[PDB]
């Protein structure tokens, strides 16, 4: 018995390709389109909620996830792989940072820790790479607002705006025309909804679209009062109603 | 063919080829015979040599004062299994002040050989054993195969051309079983049995190997001039 | 842990992984060892496809294991560092327990044992390295020169070469080296070593390295100009 | 069992080569070119970013050039994720040395240890090697300014000027042509950029597709300063040398 | 707090002759002021013409003997039924005792038999494994009572030749098996009188080339 | 148990090699367990060791030392140095430090490169090279005779007597020392045994011949 | 390192011509408190052995479980489990003695004193003792605790040596045991009136007697005892 | 590929059988046992004339009463010798006696099959173990990587083994003296060796009860070679 697979399942081919990483990226390509846009006073991340069945409750399945009060994440590719990465990402934010420094990690470093986990699945024994690309939006005091992409290889890049998955090629072209350095948060949300309509085929409403923002602090979502320095989470998930309001003036 | 790379693989007809190949190593081994009466149990073994300058490979091993075996196949594997039997006999004596039953000895060997046929990395034992002994329920003879299968018998034989001796004992069954209180006559029957498996060669003084255990007889091995009586 | 038996026997009775490790040694730059009457000289080739090199900081081909023993090699450079490190540690460990520095034979036997261990250990490949180990035993003036190889066999040599085109330079040494009368002086020994490398090298500029070891921990490396003088002298005598 | 699926990453070919190391080097040859040039009064590190997109955030980005300590830096060529694993190990090793001896780690010692880690992955463990080549640029009080390179084999060598990644053959020829020993930092900066400009696979070399860094003794009196160039600073140095 | 040791009393005695050797011991087993058994043997035939006794804490004594008997059994298996010589047995027992140097067997061990020249041999061990060959050795509770008597009667210590002005010692000589048993019996009857832990019975094991013989004698039961 | 017993052991370097002399008494409290104890351990034909402290500890580990010395010369094809042999033992007991080993021994040998050499090795890790060493309950008595009469240019005969006389001095005064005296002479070609000497007979003999011990009626 | 909590006092036993007898009271003391009164401290193993246990009751219940499991294990792959290859008293004792010594050697003893009484397959009487230290001994009479001090002297008047065993009948031997249990009730402060008794005979087999009481006691003379010296009333 | 501890259809372990082929490529080693002693002799076989032949160590001491000769992948023998030496000395420590030659050989052969997926492959070297003890006297053993050992009156291993073994069959008798055995090893070595036999490319050794295990000097062997040539020309 016992795990006898102590050797790498990802190896270099004669041409220099890492096959399993390439094939993992192919799985991401098949995945549903998700995107992220950075504004001057915030960041937006969005994706389509591809429902497996109309009997299924799509509210229970959350594609957009809170990692810290000021950091959020969305993906394209294999959902189960994403779900366990979110669990590990949340835990590593505490074990390797908050329990040491008494504060939440900045976006770039949490991204770095997630990237490490994904790199190890590329080299460690008896495992395949994660079949997902992440988009991680966040805020911190000294770096301000930021948006990162993370690939199956473990590589990560900072973006002003980008898209991943099914219709990413067309979606990136659309974002190049619309993006400028003077965009306000509401303008970025508007552009995000326009970009996403192109890739979505069926119904386009607050129930089929999932969208969250990293913006101003929310004292009402904090859950307590009395400490002036604690002002609340910058991560906020937009409701089904809030999305439909912006779809009328589209 | 494609299903004989290791012991962990079954063939389409449900066979374990590595276990069968281990069984083949026994057939190549030199002949050895086992038989018993009600009072005594006897092992007879044809020893094999490399050439005239070499010694003859010892086939019989003592396990306790009341138990021991003869081997056929890979000798080092017999050393491992006999050593295990020595320890189990010894554990029974130290802990329970009890002589290990010959039947339990067989059960312990079966279970040890089995574990090697169900796991990756390891290999089956490549040896067959004939265990004799005298315990609280009288004389006993066991046949061990590395598949795990252990069988209690009145008489038997294993190794090359063992079918000849096995046929003889099947005919002589009624005679030798009643040789009670007579060691030399029981040995004679065993020496005549192993003689049915000989081709071109005959039993010489440094070729034959005999062992006996019984009611008032500890497990003792006879070699050299001590077996000249039975030629 | 990774357990795979990589070094195994083949039908014809060969261990291919050990034999393929020898092919890596054959690819490596040439290294030569010649021992005289009162010294040993280690010569080494350096390939000249690499210009814009920094020779100050680039790892030298000959390595000191202790103050009285040196080790050169042919084959995989990265592999050699592991053997050199282990040898240096063992050299200090010997001084600590025996209160005496290692003999050249002992140090060779240790390094050869490490190489052998990697030919029948699970999860590892053999070292793609052959070494020339040379020096002088403590309080002794008899020169020592040993050779090791991936399989783990080791032996003593009056003179020996390893690496690429080593069969050519071995041919040269076999007729030019006299057992009855070895190189009597340091100059004679160095010259014979340089001569033997000039059969293979190409140019005698910054391609040849020479290291001289003498009794009582007296080791020194020759500079470019010093070596170039031997090259200039040999070529003038050749034109005859 | 599992034997069936083992690629055997740590074995020799019949010719005496390490398959996986050779294939890792093939991977590195498609990575963005990185150049290191050592001058008498400093060191230059120049690197080309891999096909940049216009919406990539350039100022808050790090792909090629990483800081190991105050006196040592590295340029990367290959898988970035693999490099970061090795970089953190190197950063930790430097601090262990400082903690033990109360002195900054000598450049070669750091390079040797990092190269020894790479070597291990080629000889044991059954894992794939790190698909990374480094150019180490650093300073210490023993040897002064130093340039090294390491590759997946775990072999390292010292250099006056060197390139890794794509088009190294063409790049090394150009460096060999115009390099000389009495060179200054400002001249080396110009050589590094000119070389990339000619060897690049892009149409024209621009500020947004480059990473640049120097290690001078340009600080006040007998002390070393690391300068990781900002986007605007690269834009200025590109105009100053007359490339754009 | 739990004390893992105890004192089971008793005393033992080993004497070596020319072509024989005896190992005697009383059969009484005690704890504090109580008698546990009037006949509990503690001198054992271990095979290969080796007799052994480990006196003191009986639990450790039985464990040691049991391990040595087992050591003899495996010596036969591993070395083609070779006879274990008394000197080899002694060295083996040292390693058994010293194996528990930091949690010792609380016993005084004595073995007896014949050496490889056929001559009588007695070996004695301390609790942690130091050993020595001797002509004479008493062990256990009444060792201090018996031993100086042996020095005087076996090794003839402090005895000088009459009329020689104390210049010529009384000459050493081997004793007969009959004379040795007389000294053993008188040693134990004297110890029985003056030591409360000694009495009940006396069991002697005699070792010759022919084998191991036993003799038993009653002692005072008070 | 009782491992703390009395003794007198000595060893000294001189022109003709090394003299080793020891008493023979073993005590368990006031009780004299033995008068015939071998306190010189014959490690091999060229090396000797002395017993003081734990009898078992000295016996066991100096026999073990002989096994290590035999393995050394099989591998190196050369006699082991006294320095190296002593250090194998000292490093070993140092590993066990704190556990409760009790040892005070002189490792004695004569080689080509070293000459006659003595190392005092001790259970708390001490390893000292020296010319004269005395260890045991009666070491002070023996030192007095040694110091006042020792010279490098002693003959083999006189050196043997000095070692014998020094043990006698301790045997007389120290209650836990006596029985008999065992003598050894260590040369480059190996050690030579110079017999067992009963202290009872030896005392009266020395008294008469030497004129010493006038305080004692005889 | 332990300390005993709930404890059982003396176990007494002796050999007679055809077998052995063993007895022990039914009390589980909690220090000076006589807490539990329905405690069986004689445990039969098969039809030829009885194990009598004193000391810590929690450790006694552990040993019960081991003996019960031993019988189960012996029956596995054993056609002669109720015949030639049945458990013998000597087998059961050596197992316990091994366990007791191993536990003392780990400085975590079973805080008990045990007597294994039975009859072997060849008819020989078996009687042997073992305790928390792993100490073992055999005798014609054996007793634990106070029984060692008070019972053994009475039982040794019947069987003083080996030769007295064939001369001692089961009637005489049982009478001596019952008398000893009365004396212990008089003089042991942690004893009870109620007890169990077991006989293992080579002919009639195992006879297990429960709910016995000490009787025919002498207390009448107490009325004549007044004061502690001088007092007359 | 395939498992390391795999059986062939014929009932043999592939790796053990393949290691036997490696031993056939090795240099020749011969052993002869007599009542006056046991003689061991080997072919050194230097790969080049520059190699100092005296550093070729193919005959080895295990204890004073046990010697050893090897053939095959000689580097593999180092750990076998180390184990043998430790086993011999350890037994002397535990039992204050010399260890039986058979028991020593059995200890070495227990390592043989301790390979699989323990070491990664079998040993690629065969050993001739010669010695003396009080019980069975002068003995010669052949230890294979199969874990099997046979006692022999005489035995040859290596490249010229089958030819040399046939020659030993005719020449050996129970009344051979030590001197006769020495010459017989040299004679048979000279027959099967490629290069011409001399004191530098061949080495003799023996083990006697009195003097123990001894490797012969090149001067001593040279005289025995000269004595051998004269006796063959004498008839
Ligand atoms: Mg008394």
């Amino acid at each position: 018995m016992t795990d006898r697979y102590s050797f790498s399942l990802t190896t270099f081919s004669p041409s220099g390709k890492l096959g399993q990483i390439d094939y993992a990226l192919t799985a991401v390509k098949q995945g549903v389109t998700s995107l992220g846009i950075k504004a001057t006073n915030g960041v937006v991340i969005a994706t389509e909620k591809k429902s497996s069945s109309p009997l299924a409750m799509s509210e229970t399945l959350s594609k957009v996830s809170l990692l810290t009060p000021d950091i959020g994440a969305v993906y394209s590719g294999m959902g189960p792989d994403y779900r366990v990465l979110v669990d590990k990402s949340r835990k590593v934010a505490h074990t390797s940072y908050k329990r040491i420094y008494g504060e939440y990690p900045p976006t770039k470093l949490l991204v770095s820790e997630v990237a490490k986990i994904m790199q190890e699945a590329t080299q460690s024994g008896g495992v395949r790479p994660f079949g997902v690309s992440l988009l991680i939006a966040g805020h911190d005091e000294f770096n301000g607002f930021s948006l990162y992409q993370v690939d199956p290889s473990g590589s990560y890049f900072p973006w002003k705006a980008t898209a991943i998955g099914k219709g990413s090629v067309a979606a990136k072209t659309f974002l190049e025309k619309r993006w400028n350095d003077e965009l306000e948060l509401e303008d970025a949300i508007h552009i995000a909804l326009l970009t996403l309509k192109e890739s979505v085929e069926g119904e386009f409403n607050g129930d089929t679209i999932e969208l969250a923002i990293i913006g101003d602090e929310n004292p009402d979502l904090l859950g307590y009062t009395g400490i002036p320095t604690d002002k609340g989470p910058r991560f906020r998930k937009l409701t089904s109603q809030e999305i439909n309001d912006r779809l009328e003036a589209l | 063919n494609n299903y004989d790379g290791d012991t962990v693989t079954f063939s389409p007809t449900g066979r374990l080829f590595q276990v069968e190949y281990a069984l083949e190593a026994i057939k190549q081994g030199s002949v050895t015979v086992g038989l018993r009466s009600n009072t005594h149990a006897v092992l007879v073994a044809l020893k094999r040599n490399a050439d005239e300058l070499s010694s003859y490979q010892k086939k019989i091993i003592k396990c306790d004062e009341h138990m021991g075996l003869s081997l056929a196949g890979l000798a080092p594997d017999a050393r491992v299994l006999s050593n295990y039997l020595r320890q189990q006999c010894n554990y029974s004596s130290l802990v329970f002040n009890r002589k290990l039953a010959v039947e339990r000895a067989g059960h312990l060997l079966c279970d040890k050989a089995q574990k090697n046929t169900q796991s990756y990395g390891g290999r089956p034992y490549g040896v067959g054993l004939l265990i004799i002994g005298y315990d609280k329920s009288g004389a006993h003879l066991l046949e061990f195969q590395p598949s795990g299968n252990v069988t209690e018998l009145y008489g038997t034989a294993i190794g090359a051309r063992s079918q000849g001796a096995k046929t003889y004992l099947e005919r002589t069954l009624d005679t030798f079983i009643k040789i009670d209180g007579n060691p030399d006559e029981l040995i004679k029957a065993g020496v005549e049995a192993i003689s049915q498996s000989l081709r071109d060669e005959s039993l010489t003084v440094d070729n034959l190997s005999i062992a006996i255990v019984g009611k008032d007889t500890p497990f003792t091995i006879y070699d050299g001039e001590a077996v000249a009586k039975y030629i | 842990g990774y357990d795979r038996a990589l070094s195994i026997f083949s039908p014809d009775g060969h261990i291919f992984q050990v034999e393929y490790a020898l092919e890596a040694v054959k690819r490596g730059t040439c290294a030569v060892g010649v021992k005289g009457k009162n010294c040993v000289v280690l010569g080494c080739e350096r390939r000249s496809t690499l210009k814009l090199q920094d020779t100050r900081i680039t790892p030298s081909k000959v390595s000191k294991i202790d103050s009285h023993v040196v080790l050169s090699f042919s084959g995989l450079n990265a592999d050699s560092r592991i053997l050199i490190e282990k040898a240096r540690v063992e050299a200090q460990s010997h001084r600590l327990t025996l209160e005496d520095p290692v003999t050249v034979e002992y140090l060779t036997r240790y390094v050869a044992g490490v190489q052998q261990r990697y030919t029948q250990s699970g999860g590892v490949r053999p070292f793609g390295v052959s070494t020339l180990i040379a020096g002088f035993d403590p309080r002794d003036d008899e020169p020592k020169l040993y050779q090791t190889e991936p399989s783990g066999i080791y032996s003593s040599w009056s003179a020996q070469t390893i690496g690429r085109n080593s069969k050519t330079v071995r041919e040269f040494l076999e007729k030019n080296y006299d057992r009855k009368e070895p190189p009597a002086t340091v100059e004679e020994c160095v010259k014979l070593t340089v001569r033997s490398l000039l059969e293979v090298v190409q140019t005698g500029a910054k391609n040849i390295e020479i290291t001289v070891v003498k009794p009582d921990s007296d080791i020194v490396a020759l500079s470019s100009e010093e070596i170039n003088q031997y090259v200039t002298q040999i070529e003038q005598e050749k034109q005859e | 069992g599992s034997r069936r699926y083992d690629s055997r990453t740590t074995i020799f070919s019949p010719e005496g080569r390490l398959y996986q190391v050779e294939y890792a080097l093939e991977s590195i040859s498609h990575a963005g070119t990185a150049i290191g040039i050592m001058a008498s009064d400093g060191i230059v590190l120049a690197a080309e970013r891999k096909v940049t997109s216009t919406l990539l955030e350039q100022d808050t980005s790090t792909e090629k050039l990483y800081k190991l300590n105050d006196k040592i830096a590295v340029a990367v060529a290959g898988l970035t994720a693999d490099a970061e694993i090795l970089i953190n190990t190197a950063r930790i090793h430097a601090q262990n040395y400082l903690k033990t001896y109360n002195e900054d780690i000598p450049v070669e010692i750091l390079v040797r240890r990092l190269s020894d880690i790479k070597q291990g992955y080629t000889q044991h463990g059954g894992l794939r090697p790190f698909g990374v080549s480094f150019i180490y640029a650093g300073y210490d009080d023993r040897y002064g300014y130093q340039l090294y390179t390491s590759n997946p084999s775990g072999n390292y060598t010292g250099w006056k000027a060197i390139s890794v990644g794509a088009n190294t053959s063409a790049a090394q020829t150009l460096l060999q042509m115009d390099y000389k020993d009495d060179m200054k930092v400002d001249d080396a900066i110009e050589l590094a950029l000119k070389t990339l400009s000619k060897t690049t696979d892009s149409s024209a070399l621009t500020y947004d597709r480059l990473e640049f860094a120097t290690i001078r003794k340009g600080a006040n009196d007998g002390e070393v300063y690391q300068k990781i160039f900002k986007p605007q600073e690269i834009k200025d140095i590109l105009v100053k040398t007359g490339i754009t | 707090q739990f004390n893992p040791y105890g004192d089971n009393g008793g005393t033992i005695l080993g004497i070596a002759g020319e072509d024989f050797a005896v190992l005697a011991g009383d059969t009484r087993n005690i704890t504090d002021y109580s008698i546990n058994s009037r006949y509990e043997p503690k001198v054992f035939d271990c095979g290969d013409n080796i007799v052994m006794s480990a006196n003191g804490f009986a639990a450790d004594g039985d464990a040691l003997v049991k391990r040595f008997k087992n050591s003899v059994k495996w010596y036969h298996f591993d070395h083609n039924d070779k006879k274990l010589s008394i000197n080899s047995a002694a060295r083996n027992i040292q390693h058994l005792l010293y194996g528990k140097r930091f949690f010792p067997y609380y016993v005084h061990t004595i073995i007896a038999g014949l050496d490889e020249d056929g001559k009588g041999a007695v070996y004695s061990f301390d609790p942690v494994g130091s050993y020595e060959r001797e002509q004479c050795r008493a062990g256990g509770a009444a060792a201090s009572l018996i031993m100086p008597f042996l020095d005087n009667q076996v090794n003839f210590k402090n005895q000088y030749e009459p009329g020689t002005n104390g210049k010529v010692k009384k000459p050493l000589k081997y004793l007969s098996v009959e004379e040795v048993i007389k000294l053993v019996r008188d040693s134990f009857t004297s110890a029985t009188e003056r030591h409360i832990q000694v009495g009940d019975g006396l069991e002697i094991l005699i070792v010759t080339k022919d084998g191991v013989r036993k003799e038993f004698y009653e002692l005072k039961r008070d | 148990i009782k491992i703390a017993t009395g003794a007198t052991t000595l060893a000294f370097r001189f022109q003709g090699g090394i003299i080793v002399a020891v008493d023979s008494r073993a005590t368990a409290g006031n009780w004299v367990a033995s008068q015939t104890v071998k306190k010189v351990i014959e490690i091999n034909p060229f090396l000797l060791g002395t017993m003081a402290g734990g009898a078992a500890d000295c016996q066991f580990w100096e026999t073990w030392l002989g096994s290590q010395c035999r393995l050394h010369e099989l591998r190196e094809k050369e006699r082991i140095s006294v320095a190296a042999a002593s250090k194998i033992l000292s490093n070993l007991v140092y590993q066990y430090k704190g556990a409760g080993l009790s040892m005070g021994t002189m490792i004695c040998g004569y080689t080509r490169k070293e000459g006659p050499t003595i190392y005092y090795v001790d259970s708390d890790g001490t390893r000292l090279k020296g010319d004269i060493f005395c260890v045991g309950s009666g070491q002070t008595f023996a030192y007095g005779v040694l110091d006042s009469n020792y010279k490098w240019d002693l003959s083999v005969e006189d050196a043997l007597y000095l070692g014998k006389r020094s043990i006698l001095a301790a045997a007389h005064r120290d209650a836990y020392s006596g029985g008999s005296v065992n003598l050894y002479h260590v040369t480059e070609d190996g050690w030579i045994y110079h017999g067992n000497h009963d202290v009872g007979e030896l005392f009266w003999k020395v008294k008469e011949e030497e004129g010493s011990f006038n305080n004692v009626i005889g | 390192t332990q300390q005993p909590i709930v404890t059982g006092t003396s176990v007494i036993s002796m050999k007679y011509d055809n077998g052995v007898i063993i007895a022990a009271d039914n009390l589980g003391s909690y220090g000076s408190l006589l807490r539990f009164n329905g405690v069986e401290r004689l445990i039969p193993v098969g039809d030829n052995t009885v194990v009598g246990i004193s000391g810590d009751i929690s450790d006694m219940q552990h040993i019960e479980r081991l003996l019960k499991d031993l019988v189960t294990e012996n029956a596995y792959d054993n056609p002669l489990a109720d015949a030639e290859e049945a458990l013998e008293p000597s087998y059961i004792f050596e197992y316990l003695a091994t366990v007791m010594y191993q536990r003392r050697s780990k400085m975590n003893p079973l805080w008990n004193a045990i007597i294994v009484a039975g009859v072997q397959s060849n008819g020989d009487q078996f009687l042997r003792y073992v305790n928390l230290l792993g100490v073992t001994y055999s005798s014609p009479t054996l007793a634990t605790g106070f029984g060692a001090h008070m019972a053994n002297p009475l039982l040794r008047k019947v069987v003083d040596r080996e030769s007295d065993i064939p001369k001692t009948t089961v009637q005489v031997a049982e009478e001596a045991i019952v008398n000893a249990m009365r004396v212990l009730y008089y003089r042991d402060a942690r004893s009870s009136r109620n007890f169990s008794l077991a006989i293992i005979d080579k002919n009639t087999g195992l006879t297990f007697k429960k709910n016995l009481q000490v009787e025919n006691m002498k207390w009448d003379f107490a009325k004549d005892i007044k004061g502690y010296g001088t007092q007359k009333i | 590929d395939r498992g390391v501890s795999t059986f062939s259809p014929e009932g043999r372990l592939f790796q053990v059988e393949y290691s036997l082929e490696a031993i056939k490529l090795g240099s020749t080693a011969i052993g002869i046992a007599t009542k006056e002693g046991v003689v061991l002799g080997v072919e050194k076989r230097a790969t080049s004339p520059l190699l100092e032949s005296d550093s070729i160590e193919k005959i080895v001491e295990i204890d004073r009463h046990i010697g050893c000769a090897m053939s095959g992948l000689t580097a593999d023998a180092r750990s076998m010798i180390e184990h043998a030496r430790t086993a011999a000395v350890t037994h002397n420590l535990y039992y204050d006696e010399d260890i039986n030659v058979e028991s020593l050989t059995q200890s070495v052969c227990d390592l043989a099959l301790r390979f699989g997926e323990l070491m990664s492959r079998p040993f690629g070297v065969a050993l001739l173990i010669a010695g003396h003890d009080a019980d069975d006297g002068y003995q010669l053993f052949h230890a294979e990587p199969s874990g099997t050992f046979y006692r022999y009156n005489a035995k040859a291993i290596g490249s010229g083994s089958e030819g040399a073994q046939a020659e030993l069959l005719n020449e050996w008798h129970s009344s051979l003296t030590l001197k006769e055995a020495e010459l017989l090893v040299l004679k048979i070595l000279k027959q099967v060796m490629e290069e011409k036999l001399d004191e530098n490319n061949a080495q003799l050794s023996c083990i006697t009860k009195q003097d123990g295990f001894k490797i012969y000097d090149n001067e001593k062997t040279a005289e025995l070679i000269k004595e051998l040539k004269e006796k063959e020309a004498a008839e």
